[PDB]
């Protein structure tokens, strides 16, 4: 889930 | 803690036709986990955890934010791209039905009680605090949150409904017919990826994807 | 008027594996119609609006009732027709997760909470009078009487469990994974139908008809 | 719906 993780990061 | 202010700004912060609507929702998806950021503690969450609740509610959170966007649209909704959908233009789509059990049973009941963006935040707060999402590494932090959140809106619509008694089981009492709705939007998404003519953008297609 | 004393009483007065499983709906489809009956002021709505209710909430009616049934069972399921379904069993019959849903999102949280009859009663007479149904002829007078259940469910749990101001909340937030749950076992009837390996008696072969 | 009208018709 690469977007997900991406964007959760900030 | 959980202040009912919090959530209203996280709410304020970020404010054919199957191809439309599915663009909407990929787009959408961006502004969600923006949301989710600004609504209390769950940020504190773990990132696994963070990322099980954002995949089990993502659905419900943005039909319920649509529903509400919609309640000055006679027979139709609004996207979040600006586009107007009318009733007559999803029948025409094959898509009929499901958008009026959205209509009657979501966006309808909103309008007819006027629900505020307080209280459209906090049910979607619940939503997303949701303890029976698989996979938790604590469902009782989860399930404690959830009970914060719905402990405030209790409170604020005592406060600032108190003639209406019954307005805080009216708005729990949506979200039954929003699973429900959640569900069947997410069959017809399938559909549409296995016919395969329907564009369907990669935030979309990885939300499609297994666990 | 809608007292919880009469909802109790409705309560008291009816009290491979998926074939057993199968067998144990169809027997429970019986009493339901009994059920509802003894449930205030259904009785007097329409007949066609009687059946309208009662097709679109039997499964959901049925779900919670053995769920409540099965708190004392350990890992399993307690079926109307006296046997015991455990965990094992269905996941070694094809339907171990949706088993293992019904355990920890229904009869787990029913356990936890101590969930009463009254308590039961009044959440099925909610599901029982759902105003979304489709082609009703008065919805209002439907929402009406859900509102006088769940006004009255209120009261009790603030008299009866003074110490848990969020009970009646908790117990209403229950529904939506009442309503996916109900949802998917009607899927796995559907295809046990098609598949058509399954007895399936009359009174289930009737609900599985189209309106 | 014959079993279920029959039923509630008593
Ligand atoms: C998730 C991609 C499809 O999501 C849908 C599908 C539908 C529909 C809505 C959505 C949908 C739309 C959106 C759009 C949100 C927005 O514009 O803010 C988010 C999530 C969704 O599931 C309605 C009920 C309008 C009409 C029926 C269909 C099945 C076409
Ligand atoms: C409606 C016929 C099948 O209903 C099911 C199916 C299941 C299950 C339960 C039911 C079911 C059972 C019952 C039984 C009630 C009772 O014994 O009082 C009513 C309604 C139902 O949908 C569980 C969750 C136990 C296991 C998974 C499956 C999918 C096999």
């Amino acid at each position: 889930h690469k977007i997900l993780h991406r964007l959760l990061q900030d | 803690d959980m202040p009912v202010e919090r959530i209203l700004e996280a709410e304020l912060a970020v404010e054919d036709p199957v191809t439309n609507i599915c663009q909407a929702a990929d787009k959408q998806l961006f502004t969600l986990v923006e949301w989710a950021k600004r609504i209390p503690h769950f940020s504190e969450l773990p990132l696994d955890d963070q990322v099980i609740l954002l995949r089990a509610g993502w659905n419900e959170l943005l039909i319920a934010s649509f529903s509400h966007r919609s309640i000055a649209v006679k027979d139709g909704i609004l996207l979040a791209t600006g586009l107007h959908v009318h009733r007559n233009s999803a029948h025409s789509a094959g898509v009929g039905a499901i958008f009026d059990r959205v209509l009657t049973e979501l966006v309808s009941k909103m309008r007819d009680m006027q629900m505020d963006k307080t209280e459209l935040g906090c049910l979607r707060a619940i939503v997303l605090f949701n303890p029976d999402s698989k996979g938790l590494s604590n469902p009782a932090e989860v399930e404690a949150l959830r009970e914060k959140v719905y402990a405030s809106l209790e409170a604020y619509c005592k406060h600032k409904y108190p003639e209406q008694p019954g307005r805080f089981a009216k708005l729990l009492l949506r979200l039954p017919a929003l699973r429900s709705i959640g569900l069947k939007c997410l069959e017809h998404l399938f559909f549409f990826k296995l016919i395969g003519d329907t564009p369907i953008d990669t935030f979309l297609m990885e939300m499609l994807e297994a666990p």
